[PDB]
């Protein structure tokens, strides 16, 4: 739309929008930039600014496509910590993006899709770069992700418990165990396994789980 | 079916509560009215109350001085008459209305007559009406009893406690200037009955509780 | 565009994940054998002490 | 307000003939009238609802005709037991209620001469203060009769009061009692007490009298 | 000759690096023209520089070039029906875009690749012209001028090998036409290979089911006629001849179901061969195996034909797998719902043995909730072993609910301020809610009605409702027809069947009335109510407080509620006064809605939607008026006003106003009114029956994207309303509204736009059987959730 | 909306008019509802005043010359049956010889009819219909098929003698390879891009020769118009590709004597060294038998709906579908006369012979023509 | 008390006891697998021990079971059997 200019001048224009923080007109500038300059000296910086913007203005699938582009195009680059953290952050933002949080209401009842996506992303990230700045919040978030997973599975279990179905409970339980030990939910979950076993006269297994509690009743 | 309970005699200006009970009907959902008929053939609607206490209508003659109420639990209609005058004396009827069609009545009680007057009740004086046997002796004569200076109406007069029923004519009581009622009750019997039939008239005046059995001798003048 | 105290380094939404709870791992008594560990969820041990949340920054170099 | 005009007040007819009773409404009511019959000594009863519809368990003879200006009741082959007083009633204006005057149904028989009796006052009414000489007409038709009192051949009718019964349910005749009121003092001043009765059932004025000092 | 300095010209992505890479020589090496040749060929290899001039000032090299990259821009002109995205497919298919090939020589290829597209479309009569706006240092805008005259035309197709059949009769099923009808004056006259292939296979299937096994195709030859119009075809075939089915010799792996397996294959002799029946039966067997549950069991028949008499013995072999692969499931689409909300319906569960029937029924009940957009799922084989399978219900969920507002024109105040709101799965919960009311300068109203359909595990539906209709001629509150009321209705709903449900519960209500207007059936009922006020004024009041028992039945064997297409649902509801209360009656009603698809294309469909209602007193009584039925309103019937149907109001001379603006009010003696004033305004009644018969209409010309999210039809609707307690006693001299004989009727269109703001329909029709004064509007709008 | 957005490209319209020798018709004896807006091999014939006509639908006419009087009329369209009454719908023009009349259909139903009544000698089934009208000569019945085949049958009862398979093009494209004879041998082109010499005694391939350019998805030139028939000289044959690539090549071997392969040309007839012909844009040229070297041209009538050309009275003549009719310098190209007659439609062989001139439209049918 | 409309419910892990008659100690996990399908449950806290049970719940009062569990050794070969029906 806006006329052609020096790509350095267009970059400076973007900087003006940035100090302004006008996401929309900045987006206009960036669109004009890449579509008038598909390749440039700072085009890497342009990708960065694009995804920056797309975070601000909630352009999430476009951001995803952009990340994949940059990855295929610059799979080798210094500041990828920012890149991949932004990626997993985006997935995190997606996985809970509702107005329902206004109500103090949980989101442990939907697809654990992008949770696990970002879990994979951040694991790969830190394992590639266990030195950067962006770790600590990622680690906090990873714990949170484990917790959200945990609550979800707990809820599944509890539904089937209300049904009184022991079997899928047992297998989901074992999967949770192989996934992790560590949740208050898991401590809460142990006796539930016990009950469902008890409904099947699994008296051996009943006493097994009894011992489990008896140690780990804490 | 429609049983009425009310005053006998009272003084103008006094109050009085009449009750009326329903026996064989629900008494619910029925519009109830009070309608008075004055001797002299003047018919007046005095009051209406709905099945519930929502709509109550009184006559423009009656005005609020009277109060009409109903109790479904006791199946009783209550009528309070206050501010009473001599004209109010009349036969008062407990009346019902007609369900599911409306706009007209169906049931009336026997009717209870109220008589307001400043005068006091007076016991009757009984006088024999000996039979005029001078017209004929082979024919049929008539004899009676005269109840005079009795107040208020009515007096029940029979002969031989109802044993003798030979075409009895009791003329309606007429009011003399003194204000007391007076009537004659006669009966026509064959002249042969004289000396054969005992003629005793039994007169009862309930408001004064006076029960007099007065005998008319069989003499053929 | 809608951002007060401009979104140069700050965080969208809440921070409860920063305030979230710690973890507990089991002593797993003797003779009663728990399930083994599996999966990618083994949590490479941090060596952190780095900024977080609003204290942590957001920007292209 | 509304005027329930009913004429004639009293009617009479033979057995088997039909009657048309007129009832006139002042405000041209859109057919909102009810007919009620009150027989003597009985509670009033319902005759016609809707101004043309007969009530349950009632003979078809009775019929309702006419419009708001004027209505009529038709009784066909009327029987002896229908003698009662009949009224009209409007329900078009609900808050107030106007009834008819009552139409008094009589029967038509041949002329009947009353059997006249005269009863002198008993000797117990002379010890108070008044003497009552009574003239009696027993079974007559029609109601119209002139009875005048004669004392020592002196005419007087301003102290006497009459009472007439309703037409009998057996012979459809009337009975009248004419009471002549004097004082015991004034009773014992004159000799002959006579009552002369002139009636349609009588061919010539029948006088019946009594003398004092006999009975 | 030794190069001393090289002018490494080359720009816009490259620098001295790539040119020096092109050159073999540094400053101080012998210089050549093999550098010229190598630079030209390498720059045509890469495709950066359209030319090279590697010259030498003495022994000092210099490079002068032109560049194929940046194409600054593109323009498309005359691409009538073809859209620039497909043009972009052609371009990226050519590997041509910004910063890419050049050399105007290539235009023929470009135009060729354009012609090719049309050459594939069905056209050949067209061309394109590319044009360059040159722009500085390399750059060019490429404007494309599309000379698209007209595609060729279908003429006539002949076939030979057709003695038993006409050609046209078999043509009759094809997409294509060598001629259009007149009872369908529109109709395509185009070409396509794919539609042709379908017609070919259709013929194959036709002659299969008429039994011709010796049918084949030999070939088929299109006429490619000069002048770019004539496309005939001539088709080479074997007619063959039909056979007759003689026997069946199935075998295979059975797991001991062989009896019922045969029960599928039960057939009569003398019935002709038809491989369609074969395929059908095979699929039925697959389904049977799914019932016990077998993932991927093999089927294969064998037509052992005897040509000596043209018959066949149909052998079959079969391979059953194994069972109870039921490990887990997944769901996708849930960003608002909760997982339990699905599983509650899922008659199948994890950790079981399989039944595909369960899964089908789960989809069915799911959609019957009508709480989604799109549905599908996959029986994803588990890779760990050939013994387990998981599932994914990867679907979409609808954002919906609706705030209600606005109404047709009216007073300055009295066309707004009205509440009404729906979520129905409130807050993504499945708790279902509807809340409404309105404030007005002559009445006010509130009502709430909310249900949890799943208070328990079973689909136990706990519903409760209240109202406070504060109607007293609001903001006057004196000498006006007040009916203030408020009450409750709370019940339960029991899952009875997979398709059938019951309802039962109670209500407790209070009414309150003042200054009532003389009307006729009003005082009729009220004299049945045993209350006999005047019939003249409006100084009158009455109230009640009563109980009631409500209940109902529901059938629903159906596809969905989003835009249902097939099945039916009916809602029966009855209710009754109870003993001990004030008023005595029943009211019963029933609303049917049936959908019948013509084809399973799900685009030409029938609707039958009706309502049937009646209520009446008990104890020889009459129902209170206010519970009357009503009609119209462009939500039950259209082309009329709401509550403007059936028996109507009737008025007396009024004797009471307690006002006189100018006596603007109708029919009072204070105005000068007598002579009973019949009226027109409507009241409702006790008896109702209405019908509606509609054709679903495919949309005229719309994008599938949102046309799938829009619904339309034409209709013919009618109905009627009346009383039985009508009479002729004093009703005479007036139009007797007794009998269901003043029947009202109309017909028109239905236009269902689905916005994200709730369901919204505009409407047009026309009354036919109009009777005494009844208002209406054809052009109407509404937002309600009527059927 | 879409009913109004049509697009089209246009031809040339008429130039100035000549009447240097004024044209007319002998008469017109037009025919019942025949062709319609279609295309065909079909054209009528005549010999010895015995006029040979028929229509697309099934009707058949034998007429008198000099008036077009119907001598008799018949129809293969059977009054019985259920085949749309068995309409003709033909793939072949007239052939006649002896006392018999030889026609082929779209239906591969192939009719020999006794002359002087048109009564059937026989009808015969074959495989595939004709891009090229039915050839019969030398006691041999000779068919080019829609199936890319030869069919060779009896010239006495239509009995088969042999049949050959030929390569098929990709899209089965319409055109023709009009077969002809040489000394008792078969010779014809092919939409593959080939031309074959074959033994017409048993269909024994003698040689084949590829003619065309080499380009795919650009298939053989649509504007390289009809008359793609061999034209033989003592030891050479002359004909085009369906590109318009001209070749003069060995009558016995197919080896090239010369070629104007580079030429793209539409319709032609040969007169000594003078080959008078149509060009791609439908201009006209006269070319040489040694190189298609322009002896003259005329580009006044272009993109037009024209049939093949002919000679008449020493002036070269052709018309169009819109009844425009053009008599032209056999010398340097110039118009000598023009006529307008009709607008029915014309796509068939013009008939100039016996000193006569003869044509037929679709349904504005026969005009017998003089000047 | 009457409730109403209990649904039809199942779990897996059963075909027949004819299969049970085929087998005894000494067989391996694969020996099992060729005819028995997979275990939907085992002993995760000890040896290989597999749980093969029918379970099923019809509508109003009525319930099935037929349970079995089989204990293997360290090599994954059967050592002990315990089959028995509902209770």
């Amino acid at each position: 739309e806006v006329p052609d200019n020096p790509p350095n001048e267009i970059y400076a224009t973007a900087q003006q929008k940035l100090q302004d923080g006008n996401w929309r007109q900045a987006i206009t500038q960036l669109e004009a930039l890449d579509n008038r300059y598909p390749f440039g000296p700072y085009s890497q910086q342009v990708q960065l600014d694009l995804i920056y913007a797309y975070y601000k203005n909630a352009d999430l699938p476009l951001a995803q496509a952009a990340i994949d582009r940059f990855i295929r195009l610059n799979p080798t680059h210094p500041n990828i910590d920012y890149v991949m953290y932004m990626r997993g952050l985006t997935n995190m933002a997606l996985d809970d993006s509702a107005l329902q949080g206004f109500f103090g209401v949980d989101r442990s009842d939907r697809d654990p899709q992008h949770a696990r996506a970002a879990f994979s992303d951040f694991s790969k990230l830190v394992r590639g770069y266990p030195n950067s700045q962006y770790t600590t919040d990622a680690t906090k978030r990873l714990v949170f992700l484990k917790d959200r997973l945990a609550k979800y599975e707990y809820s599944v279990a509890e539904y089937y418990t209300e049904r009184g179905a022991w079997v899928a409970v047992v297998n989901r339980v074992e999967g949770m165990l192989r996934d992790y030990p560590d949740t208050q939910a898991t401590r809460d979950a142990l006796p539930l396994m016990e009950n469902a076993y008890r409904q099947m006269q699994m008296n051996a297994q009943a006493e097994k789980v009894a011992k489990i509690i008896a140690a780990n009743s804490s | 079916q429609l049983v009425e309970s009310g005053g006998g005699l009272v003084q103008p200006g006094r109050s009085l509560k009449l009750s009326c009970v329903a026996s064989r009907f629900t008494f619910s959902n029925y519009g109830m009215n009070w309608i008075r008929q004055t001797p002299g053939k003047g018919l007046e609607w005095v009051a209406y109350i709905g099945s519930t206490s929502s709509h109550i209508y009184y006559a423009e003659t009656v005005k609020g001085r009277f109060t009409i109420s109903r109790d479904n639990a006791k199946n009783t209609l209550y009528l309070q008459m206050t501010g009473l005058r001599s004209e109010d004396t009349a036969l008062y009827y407990c009346v019902g209305h007609v369900r599911k069609l409306g706009a007209f009545f169906d049931y009336w009680g026997q009717g209870a007559m109220v008589t307001v007057s400043s005068a006091s009740t007076k016991g009757p004086s009984v006088f024999p009406l000996a039979p005029s046997s001078k017209s004929t002796s082979g024919g049929t004569a008539a004899l009676g009893c005269l109840v005079k200076d009795y107040f208020p109406e009515p007096v029940t007069v029979s002969w031989n406690s109802g044993a003798l029923t030979s075409g009895v004519h009791t003329f309606p009581a007429v009011l003399q200037s003194s204000g007391l009622y007076s009537l004659s009750s006669v009966v026509t019997v064959p002249s042969s009955s004289l000396g054969t039939q005992t003629y005793i008239c039994n007169v009862n005046h309930k408001p004064s509780n006076t029960k007099v059995d007065k005998k008319v001798e069989p003499k053929s003048c | 565009c809608s951002s007060d105290s401009r979104y140069k380094r700050q965080v969208s939404g809440d921070e409860a994940y920063l305030e979230a709870a710690p973890l507990a791992e089991l002593h797993a008594p003797a003779g009663m054998i728990l399930p083994v560990t599996s999966g990618d969820y083994a949590i490479p041990v941090t060596n952190g002490s780095g900024a977080v949340g609003k204290a942590l920054d957001i920007r292209p170099p | 307000d509304i005027q329930m005009t009913q004429s004639p007040a009293s009617l009479s007819a033979s057995l088997g003939e039909t009657v048309t009773i007129e009832c006139r409404a002042s405000e041209d009511i859109h057919s909102r009238l009810a007919w009620y019959q009150q027989k003597p000594g009985k509670s009033p009863q319902l005759l016609i609802y809707n101004a043309n519809s007969l009530h349950t368990g009632v003979p078809s003879r009775f019929s309702g005709s006419g419009s708001g200006t004027q209505f009529s009741l038709k009784i066909n082959s009327l029987q002896s037991e229908d003698v009662a007083s009949y009224f009209c009633l409007q329900y078009y204006n609900y808050p107030p209620y106007t009834f008819g005057a009552g139409a008094k149904l009589e029967l038509r028989r041949t002329v009947a001469a009353p059997s006249v009796f005269i009863f002198p006052p008993s000797d117990e009414q002379l010890k108070s203060g008044t003497a009552s000489v009574v003239c009696l007409l027993n079974n007559f038709y029609p109601r119209e009769a002139k009875v005048q009192w004669k004392v020592d051949n002196a005419l007087q009718s301003g102290n006497s009061q009459e009472s007439v019964t309703e037409q009998d349910s057996k012979d459809s005749t009337y009975s009248l009692s004419s009471t002549l009121t004097l004082s015991k003092a004034d009773y014992e001043k004159h000799k002959v007490y006579a009552c002369e009765v002139t009636h349609q059932g009588l061919s010539s004025p029948v006088t019946k009298s009594f003398n004092r000092g006999e009975c | 000759f030794v190069v001393k300095d090289i002018h490494f010209e080359g720009l816009q992505r490259v620098a001295v690096g790539a040119a020096l890479l092109s050159m073999p020589v540094r400053t101080g090496d012998t210089v050549n023209d093999e550098d010229i040749s190598n630079t030209i060929r390498a720059l045509f290899a890469t495709g950066n520089f359209e030319d090279v001039r590697v010259l030498r000032d003495g022994d000092t090299l210099l490079v002068q070039v032109k560049e194929r990259p940046t194409i600054a821009s593109i323009t498309f002109s005359g691409n009538k029906s073809v859209k620039d995205d497909m043009l972009k497919q052609n371009l990226e298919a050519s590997g041509v875009r910004v910063g890419e090939s050049l050399d105007r020589t290539t235009i023929a290829d470009i135009e060729k690749g354009l012609e090719d597209f049309y050459y594939s479309v069905g056209k050949y009569s067209a061309s394109v012209k590319a044009v360059v706006t040159p722009l500085p240092r390399n750059r060019v805008d490429l404007k494309l001028v599309f000379q698209e005259g007209v595609s060729a035309e279908i003429q006539q197709i002949n076939i030979v090998g057709n003695h038993a059949f006409t050609t046209d009769e078999l043509i009759s099923h094809f997409q294509l036409r060598d001629e259009v009808p007149w009872w369908n004056v529109v109709g395509d006259r185009k070409y396509q290979k794919q539609k042709l292939a379908g017609d070919l296979e259709t013929l194959r299937s036709y002659y299969l089911d008429r039994g011709y096994a010796r049918f084949n195709i030999d070939s088929t030859q299109v006429s490619l006629t000069p002048d770019k119009k004539g496309i005939y075809v001539t088709v080479n075939i074997t007619e063959g001849d039909q056979y007759k089915l003689s026997g069946v010799e199935v075998s295979g792996n059975l797991a001991g179901h062989s009896a019922e397996i045969e029960q599928l294959t039960k057939i009569e002799p003398g019935e002709l061969y038809n491989g369609t029946k074969v395929t059908k039966m095979e699929d039925d067997i697959k389904k049977l195996l799914g019932r016990y549950g077998y993932a991927y069991p093999r089927v294969q028949s064998m037509p052992e034909i005897n040509d000596a008499d043209k018959t066949v013995k149909l052998r079959v072999n079969v391979d059953a797998g194994n069972r109870f692969y039921v490990r887990k499931i997944r769901f996708e689409g849930n960003d608002t719902s909760k997982d339990a909300v699905l599983r509650r319906e899922m008659r199948q569960m994890e950790g079981a043995w399989l039944g595909s029937d369960l899964v089908d029924q789960g989809k069915e009940r799911l959609n019957r909730l009508g709480f989604f957009e799109t549905v599908d799922t996959d029986t994803q084989r588990v890779p760990g072993s050939p013994d387990q399978v998981d599932v994914v219900y990867k679907v979409k969920e609808r954002n919906t609910g609706s705030f209600n507002f606005g109404i047709g024109y009216g007073t300055e105040s009295g066309v707004s301020f009205q509440a009404g709101v729906q979520q129905d799965n409130w807050l993504g919960t499945g708790y279902a809610v509807g809340i409404n009311g309105t404030k007005n300068d002559y009445q006010t109203y509130a009502e709430l009605s909310v249900t949890n359909p799943y208070f328990t595990v079973d689909g136990v539906s706990l519903g409760g409702r209240l109202f406070y209709n504060d109607f007293q001629a609001d903001d006057a509150d004196l000498s006006d027809y007040t009916n203030k009321s408020y009450g409750t209705d709370v019940t339960l709903g029991f899952p009875i069947n997979e398709y059938n449900s019951l309802r039962a519960g109670l209500g407790y209500v209070h009414n309150s009335l003042s200054n009532m207007q003389p009307q006729v059936a009003m005082w009729r009922y009220l004299y049945s109510m045993g209350e006999h006020p005047s019939t003249s004024d409006q100084d009158n009041s009455f109230k009640t407080d009563d109980f009631t028992f409500n209940y109902g039945w529901t059938y629903n064997k159906l596809d969905r509620g989003y835009f249902p297409t097939d099945g039916s649902r009916v809602n029966l509801t009855g209710k009754v006064t109870i003993p001990g209360s004030d008023n005595e009656y029943y009211k019963v009603t029933l609303d049917t809605a049936t959908y019948v698809p013509i084809d399973d294309d799900h685009k030409w469909v029938v609707l039958g939607r009706t309502r049937w209602g009646y209520g009446d007193g008990l104890g020889g009584k009459e129902m209170p008026f206010y519970e009357n039925f009503y009609a119209g309103g462009s939500s039950t019937v259209r082309g009329f006003q709401s509550n403007t149907i059936g028996p109507k109001a009737v008025y007396f001379p009024h004797q009471a106003s307690n006002y006189d603006p100018d006596y603007d009010y109708e029919c009072a003696t204070q105005d000068g009114a007598k002579d009973l004033c019949k009226s027109d305004d409507a009241v409702g009644g006790n008896a109702m029956a209405v019908a509606s018969l509609e054709f679903i209409t495919p949309t005229p010309f719309i994008s599938d994207k949102y046309a799938n999210s829009v619904r339309t039809s034409f209709f013919w609707d009618m109905g009627t309303v009346w009383d039985t307690n009508w009479d002729s006693s004093q009703y005479s001299g007036y139009p007797d509204y007794s009998d269901p004989s003043n029947i009202r009727m109309s017909a028109g269109i239905a236009l269902q736009w689905m916005s994200p703001l709730g369901p919204l329909v505009f409407s047009y029709a026309q009354p036919f059987k109009k009777y005494d004064g009844d208002k209406a509007e054809q052009f109407q709008f509404n937002i309600g959730k009527t059927w | 909306l879409f009913n109004s957005e049509e697009d089209v490209v246009k031809m040339s319209p008429l130039p100035t008019v000549e009447n240097q020798f004024t044209p007319t018709t002998a008469w017109s004896t037009s025919v019942g509802s025949g062709i319609g807006n279609f295309y065909s091999n079909l054209h009528p014939a005549l010999a010895d005043n015995v006029v040979y006509a028929a229509d697309r639908a099934g009707l058949v006419k034998a007429l008198n010359a000099d008036d077009g009087k119907e001598i008799w009329s018949v129809s293969l369209a059977e009054k019985d049956g259920w085949f749309s009454k068995e309409p003709a719908l033909l793939s072949g023009g007239v052939t006649v010889s002896g006392g018999h009349v030889y026609i082929g259909s779209e239906k591969a139903q192939v009719y020999a009819l006794n002359t002087s009544d048109g009564t059937v000698a026989w009808q015969t089934k074959v495989a595939g219909e004709a891009l090229s009208r039915p050839v019969v000569s030398d006691g041999l019945v000779l068919i080019h098929t829609s199936n890319g085949q030869l069919q060779a049958l009896n010239e006495a009862d239509g009995a088969v003698k042999w049949t050959v398979n030929l390569d098929m093009p990709s899209l089965s494209l319409r055109g023709e390879s009009a077969p002809t004879t040489a000394f008792g041998a078969a010779v014809v082109g092919g939409d593959n891009g080939r031309v074959s010499a074959v033994l017409m005694e048993q269909g024994q391939m003698i040689w084949q020769q590829r003619i065309s350019q080499a380009t795919g998805s650009t298939e053989i030139d649509r504007l390289s118009d009809v008359d793609t028939t061999p034209v033989v000289v003592n030891g050479v044959v002359f004909a085009l590709a369906y590109n318009g690539n001209l070749t003069a090549l060995d009558l016995r071997s197919g080896q090239i004597m010369w070629k104007r392969e580079l030429g793209s040309v539409n319709d032609f007839i040969v007169d000594g060294n003078r080959i008078y012909l149509v060009d791609q844009n439908d201009r006209v040229m006269a070319l040489t038998i040694d190189g298609g070297v322009t002896l003259w041209t005329q580009s006044d009538l272009l993109h037009r709906l024209l049939t093949s050309p002919v000679l008449y009275n020493g002036n070269l003549v052709v018309g169009d579908s819109e009844g425009y009719l053009h008599w032209i310098n056999v010398e340097d190209g110039r118009f000598v006369a023009q006529q307008k007659v009709d607008s029915s439609g014309f796509q068939t062989e013009p008939v100039a012979a016996d000193g006569k001139l003869l044509i037929q439209a679709k349904d504005g049918t026969v005009y017998s023509i003089t000047r | 008390e009457r409730v109403v409309y209990r649904p039809d419910i199942n779990q897996g892990n059963y075909l027949t006891a004819n299969d049970v008659s085929k087998i005894r100690v000494g067989m391996t996990q694969q020996q099992v697998a060729y005819a028995l399908g997979t275990p939907l449950m085992s002993d995760p806290f000890g040896t290989n021990t597999w749980f093969y049970v029918f379970r099923q719940q019809p509508g109003h009062e009525g319930v099935t079971q037929q349970t079995l569990t089989l204990t293997f050794n360290s090599s994954g070969v059967l050592t002990n059997i315990d089959n028995k029906p509902a209770l």
